[PDB]
């Protein structure tokens, strides 16, 4: 029986707790149930023996980057997220969290993943992105960033469908395992 | 059979069903079925009629002694089927038959023997506890006893909800899922083209009898906590209010859907219509 | 003392008897006088009087704990006695009050251990049958 510490950075302008929450719920899509608190946990078995372990939600303020590095010790792995639909997202992880998160655990695995899959290739998304002059950026470049770091894995998902959902949390659990 | 009291072919029935489980290693489910038959017979010592006694081996054998030897197979099922609480509880009775009855006090110490260990493996050891799922049966194309009917699951210690779904994905054709996950729909009430839905529900705690107050420790109510279970609730959220940004819970009202099903978790089967 | 209930120098002698019996190793007798000691008490958690409370360890000793160990050592006594029927009597409600009041499971384990240890004995070895004889004081 063992744990497993796991950190989520990212804005707050994509709301990856849901996605977390949905997940640990095993919710049906389009229907969790937002808590008052953060840092879910949940014990799951990926193969052989079933773990234990714990997302830390990590509020994805600029100022709290005073508290956030201290979770940061001693996490088996760490998840790096941002918005598949937001190139400010982009522009935040290549300049903000991926340097600065790079930093503070040079030597831990890492796993980017994508988010808003569904709205990746959302027409009215796509034609909103393009009006505001924003690019609905898609995966050949994420993979280009994941190469960039080297990423253990890259992976796209989304949250009213949790496509690849679980398999992003297995290939988290695995990266330990 | 059960309705028609034809018991012989019934027990016949019932052991094809062992045979099943054993094939499974649903050993809890094995050891309910065996014991079904077992209630049949009495401590009484006469063996009343020749229709208990099945093909597996045919001589005199008091009911006792049947008994007894169903008793033994049961425990050890429950021992290897890790749910050791019904295996303590028979062995109370079957102590207290030995003690009684045929004063074997040899039996009664390999017995207790084995009573000692299944407390020791409780108290010492944890269980994985497992995940239960609501199936929604919609359509037409569906067996008469399957169509527009609603089944809980009870799934392995770990699975996730489309784990179980992909499972059952493979038990059928037409596999596909409706999205109004909570409410039926009415035309594939009537529609062909089975449809199907799966979501788990919340194992709705029991109440351990006589244990309302008594700091007993966890490992007994996390064992009751989905084992021995016939209660399920399903939450439901919804927007009740208005849409403030900053705040959800301005809008937060769920509609909780509670099943009651007919027989209590785990059982000869590892599912359930609701009830 | 029984006639006058002034009960607790009555267990004082109890206690003294208890001595007795042991320099004599009449763990039969010895056991039925501490069990008239803890027939006294109940299976309540509030130790009521300080009176059971005797001099041999004192401090708070819920009712419930003092007759644990009380029924432990007749339990043991009995064994040791080689009178093994009573012992599973007794161990009876022990294992009762384990699995209802205290619920620690280990000791049930250990109880129950013992119990069958006492049926194996009993249907093995055999006891011999002691005589009794009258006596007339005249």
């Amino acid at each position: 029986m063992q744990a497993i510490k796991c950190v989520v950075v990212g804005d707050g302008a994509v709301a990856k707790t849901c996605l977390l929450i949905s997940y640990t719920t095993n919710a049906f899509p389009g229907e969790y149930i937002p808590t008052v608190f953060d840092n879910y946990s949940a014990n799951v078995m990926v193969d052989g023996k079933p773990v234990n372990l714990g997302l830390w939600d990590t509020a994805g303020q600029e100022d709290y980057d005073r508290l956030r590095p201290l979770s940061y010790p001693q996490t088996d792995v760490f998840l790096i997220c941002f918005s598949l639909v937001s190139p400010a997202s982009f522009e935040n992880v290549r300049a903000k969290w991926y340097p600065e998160v790079r930093h503070h655990c040079p030597n831990t695995p890492i796993i980017l993943v994508g988010t808003k899959l569904d709205l990746r290739d959302d027409k009215d998304t796509i034609e909103k992105l393009k009006e505001k002059k924003l690019t609905p950026i898609t995966y050949p470049q994420g993979l280009a960033m994941a190469k960039e770091i080297g990423a253990v894995k890259y992976l796209e998902c989304s949250a009213l469908t949790q496509r690849g959902l679980k398999t992003v949390f297995d290939e988290a659990i695995r990266a330990v395992l | 059979y059960k309705e028609k009291k034809r018991e012989d072919i019934y027990i016949r029935y019932l052991y094809k069903l062992r045979d099943l489980h054993r094939d499974c290693e649903n050993y809890t489910e094995a050891a309910y079925t065996l014991l079904l038959h077992a209630e049949l017979l009495q401590w009484s010592d006469k063996p009343c009629v020749p229709h208990l006694l099945q093909r597996d081996s045919y001589y005199v054998y008091t009911q006792q002694e049947l008994k007894e030897k169903l008793y033994q197979e049961i425990i050890s099922y429950f021992d290897k089927g890790k749910m050791w609480e019904k295996a303590i509880k028979l062995s109370k009775e079957l102590a207290e038959t030995y003690e009684s009855k045929v004063f074997d006090y040899e039996g009664l110490g390999n017995l207790l023997k084995k009573r000692a260990s299944f407390y020791e493996n409780i108290i010492k050891a944890m269980r994985p506890q497992p995940e239960y799922f609501a199936v929604g049966y919609y359509g037409q194309g569906f067996p008469s006893f399957l169509r527009n009917k609603i089944f809980i699951y009870r799934g392995k210690e770990y699975e996730r909800r489309e784990d179980f779904s992909l499972r059952l994905l493979t038990q059928f054709p037409n596999a596909e899922k409706m999205t109004s996950t909570t409410p039926p729909g009415e035309d594939i009430k009537s529609s062909p083209k089975q449809y199907m839905q799966c979501f788990t529900v919340k194992p709705v705690m029991s109440l351990p009898p006589s244990y309302k107050d008594k700091p007993v420790p966890e490992q007994i109510l996390n064992y009751y906590r989905a084992n021995e279970v016939q209660q399920f609730r399903y939450s439901r959220p919804f927007r009740k209010g208005e849409k403030d940004p900053d705040n959800e819970f301005a809008t937060m009202w769920i509609e909780r859907t509670t099943y009651t099903t007919a027989y209590t978790f785990p059982g000869i089967l590892k599912w359930f219509e609701v009830k």
